[PDB]
DNA sequence: AGTGTGTTTTTTTTT
DNA sequence: CACACACT
């Protein structure tokens, strides 16, 4: 019965997260980021809202997706820049 | 379920819910249930469409519950499928056809991903097994659906199922200085999608 | 009646522990520490099942790893002869029809496993180094959580792969390589082994000393006399002791539930040059290992309750098989 | 787990090959010993005698295997040098174990040993070089990291380094498999390809 | 005497 | 289609 909707979405929240995710595939430690890890992103959304149950997708329910996928990435990358990308999300990382 | 909705925590709650046997955990909790409650399937013009099932890659030491939290993400989304990885072939997981002689021609063989479709799909032991295998899953996985043409069959079988990956890190023991492909003895494609 | 007093006077005796092992087997071996695991096997431990779906296995994974020319094939043979309803394999070769699963057609139909002709026996098999790895697979989803199935097609029988382990596995060229220590010294895989919760592991040397006593041994043991009898139990009485012994399982205590984590922790600091003191070889299946190996500890005397002094032999032979590189 | 172990070379000396080849002319010029009697009287033998030891001979097996350990020496071997006995205890249907039995059967089997013993090619005298090897290997490995930069890098660089000076040419695949067993008591990390350190 | 009923290994193809 | 059997 419940399918939340994006109906209200931040934009260029995902845009600035992606953005930040570029310039880091560079880095030896860190795998490159494509459209489908955005478009991973917003199906961990999906799956939060779900989880909250409601109906309507949850702006800041999505934003707790973010952080999750963020900190998967970020444990996915070297620990000798996994701190300086965690400090860079740092920006992110505090509203969740 | 709706009284439990309305009341707030309830999200910290689910991620203490999924596998309470298995302490600690909590970022692990949270993707395993969130695959479990799955993001919203979406289509585009009919044809384009966006899988709404999740795939879980897990990268876990021996030892770490692994089969063990597979086994309480089933019986929890009620369609379920289990893949032992090395057992399984690109063949029998995918899609497989079966020569019958009862009735003389080429019969379809359960595809345990077929069998994953519409449920959640439990996947281990899948860093140790046949990367031509890993290539057929990467394939089934891409439309969300299996298409086979070989022995007069040319079916195609959608595969709706969230899927959740069991790994070991080279060695064992993940490297955190060590990048992360180079603690991954797999493909880079397969961790991209 | 007779029976009764037996297992009162067995029961009731100090050495219950080690009075069987003499007992158990040819004993040629002098060590004996591979007969008291094969004691402990025999008395085991019974399949947990936990509140949540994850039914912890009760059957204790245990190698007694050693050399073909030294007395382990001999026991295993003692074993498979003795033991009820248990599964020989030789090693050199492995036939998945004689593996846990495997698939005969007519209608559809399933050959015979290893755990359906064990019924709880212990896996028998010897060496494990010369199984293929596509057979060891079948077991490693056997001996994962007691499941047996099939990712092919067919019927897939769940058939219960509740049993007992001992893998018995020679390592490369036959003899051990103390450079190669417990592990590493075989094919077996990590994930297989982590599964195997205790190795007692194999020491294999010139032994000059051995030379004199228990080389005299083997004739006396095999010859003419061939009479160097020790069965302070009879075969039957064994098994029926056996049948005693698993009536009644040891259960934690609170003293010895404390006793046991200090324990673990001793075993981590044991586990040094880690990180947390790594479970790592003695993981959480090896602390299951622990729980189940101080069940097996005293089950002949059918104690209802898990002791401190179970838990300090178990330590013990985790040290045994731990220091050993 | 052969009972008595033989060898036959084809290592034929001048006057042996002018010898044997006089035993083909014999042979080449055709184209008391009754041989057929000896399978029915072997059949007969073998009905009617059951070899019996003798602690004497007993005590024979007891310092033959324990010398056969110092001059090591297997279980296998030694029911062998029981089966020896009892079949010289068959011939000429004595009935019984002799010591002789032992000793011809230990003289047949060191006879075979000079070709210590060097069963199952296992010599006691430089038994194993694994030690040295891994020690080798080691050593190789941190004169690489002092080279090379990080703990972890190729292994065809490896493959470059090993040859040249720290060991003769030698496949990688020894060096990956002792890393892997490194890694299994976790004294050092493994990698596949590449060799990172703890 | 009714009336019924029966006879013409190989080789790719998977994998 | 049409010819040897087994009673019809
Ligand atoms: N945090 C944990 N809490 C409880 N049990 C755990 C935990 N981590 C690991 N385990 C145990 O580890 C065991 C091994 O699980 P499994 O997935 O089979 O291991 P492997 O890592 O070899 O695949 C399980 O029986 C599970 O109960
Ligand atoms: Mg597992």
């Amino acid at each position: 019965k419940i399918y939340p909707k994006l109906h209200q979405m931040d934009m260029d929240k995902v845009s600035r997260v992606y953005a930040d995710l570029r310039r880091e595939s560079i880095s030896t430690g860190s795998f490159p980021i494509t459209v489908r890890h955005l478009e991973s992103i917003l199906r961990i959304a999906e799956s939060f809202a779900k989880m909250r149950l409601s109906e309507f997708v949850s702006s800041y329910d999505l934003d707790r997706a973010i952080k999750v996928v963020v900190d998967s990435f970020v444990d996915a990358q070297k620990v000798s820049v996994r701190r300086q990308l965690r400090r860079s999300f740092a920006i992110y990382t505090l509203g969740h | 379920f709706r009284k439990i909705s309305r009341d707030r925590g309830i999200i910290d709650k689910i991620i203490s819910s999924m596998a309470p046997s298995i302490y600690g955990h909590r970022d692990i909790k949270t993707a395993v249930a969130c695959s479990l409650f799955g993001g919203v399937p979406k289509n585009v013009n009919g044809k384009h469409s966006i899988r709404g099932d999740i795939n879980v890659l897990l990268l876990g030491d021996p030892g770490t519950a692994k089969s063990q939290i597979l086994k309480y993400v089933e019986k929890t989304a009620h369609r379920a499928v289990f893949a032992t990885g090395q057992g399984a072939s690109a063949v029998g997981l995918t899609a497989s056809v079966r020569k019958d002689p009862i009735t003389k021609e080429w019969t379809l063989e359960g595809g345990a991903l077929v069998l994953a479709d519409k449920g959640v799909c439990l996947i281990d032991e899948f860093d140790k097994m046949n990367d031509q295998d890993r290539t057929s899953i990467h394939e089934a996985m891409e439309q969300q659906s299996i298409s086979i043409s070989k022995a007069g069959i040319v079916t195609t079988l959608q595969a709706r199922c969230s899927i959740i990956a069991a790994a070991n890190p080279n060695g064992g023991r993940y490297n955190s200085t060590l990048p992360l492909a180079q603690n991954v003895s797999l493909t880079e494609p397969i961790l991209s999608r | 009646s007779d029976e009764i007093n037996e297992l009162k006077e067995m029961v009731k005796d100090e050495h219950i522990y080690d009075k069987l092992v003499r007992s158990i087997a040819p004993a040629v071996f002098g060590h004996e520490a591979v007969k008291k695991g094969i004691l402990l096997q025999m008395l085991g431990g019974v399949h947990k099942s936990t509140v949540e779906g994850i039914k912890l296995r009760g059957d204790i994974n245990i190698c007694v790893v050693g050399d073909p020319s030294t007395s382990k094939s001999q026991f295993l043979k003692y074993v498979v002869g003795f033991a009820p309803r248990s599964v020989y394999t030789s090693g050199k070769a492995s036939s998945a029809a004689g593996l846990t699963a495997a698939v005969v057609r007519d209608d559809y139909t399933i050959e015979a496993g290893a755990l359906m002709l064990a019924d709880n026996g212990i896996c028998c098999i010897d060496e494990f180094d010369k199984m293929d790895i596509s057979d060891q697979v079948a077991i490693h989803e056997a001996m994962e959580q007691q499941t047996i199935s099939i990712a092919k097609a067919g019927i897939h029988a769940t058939l219960n792969a509740r049993t007992s382990i001992l893998a018995a596995a020679n390592p490369v060229g036959g003899r051990y390589n103390r450079k190669l220590s417990l592990r590493g010294n075989l094919n077996m895989t990590a994930p297989i082994m982590s599964r195997f919760d205790l190795f007692f592991v194999i020491l294999d040397d010139c032994n000059e000393k051995i030379d004199t006593e228990l080389a005299s041994h083997i004739v006396d043991l095999h010859m003419k006399r061939d009479e160097a009898i020790e069965p302070p139990f009879s075969a039957e009485q064994l098994r029926r002791y056996i049948k005693y012994a698993r009536t009644f399982k040891p259960i934690l205590t609170k003293e010895a539930r404390s006793y046991l984590v200090e324990k673990y922790k001793e075993l981590r600091k044991d586990d040094a040059q880690g990180f947390s003191r790594s479970s790592y070889r003695i993981t959480v299946r090896q602390l299951e290992s622990m729980i189940r190996l101080s069940e097996a500890i005293a089950r002949a005397n059918c104690v209802d309750e898990i002791t401190p002094s179970f838990i300090a032999e178990a330590y013990d032979l985790l040290r045994q098989s731990i220091i050993r590189v | 787990r052969f009972d008595l172990v033989y060898l036959v070379l084809d290592k034929v000396d001048e006057k042996n090959d002018r010898e044997l080849a006089k035993h083909l002319t014999n042979l080449y010029l055709e184209d008391v010993l009754p041989v057929e009697f000896l399978t029915m009287y072997i059949s007969y033998a073998k009905e009617h005698i059951h070899p019996i030891i003798t602690e004497a001979a007993k005590t024979e097996l007891v310092r033959a295997y324990v010398g056969m350990r110092k001059m090591t020496a297997t279980t296998r071997q030694l029911e062998s040098m029981i089966r020896l006995a009892e079949a010289h205890a068959k011939m000429k249907l004595k009935n019984v174990v002799e010591l002789e039995d032992v000793q011809e059967a230990v003289r047949l089997i060191r006879s075979a040993i000079k070709d210590k013993i060097d069963m199952n090619l296992v010599q006691t005298g430089k038994s194993v070089i694994q030690r040295k090897l891994q020690e080798d290997l080691s050593r190789e490995i941190m004169n690489v990291l002092k080279d090379q930069a990080s703990d972890s890098m190729s292994f065809n660089e490896l493959i470059k380094q090993i040859n040249e000076h720290s060991q003769d040419r030698v496949e990688s695949s020894d060096i990956q498999e002792a890393l892997s067993r490194l890694q299994q008591e976790d004294k050092v990390i493994v990698l596949g390809g590449v060799r990172r350190s703890v």
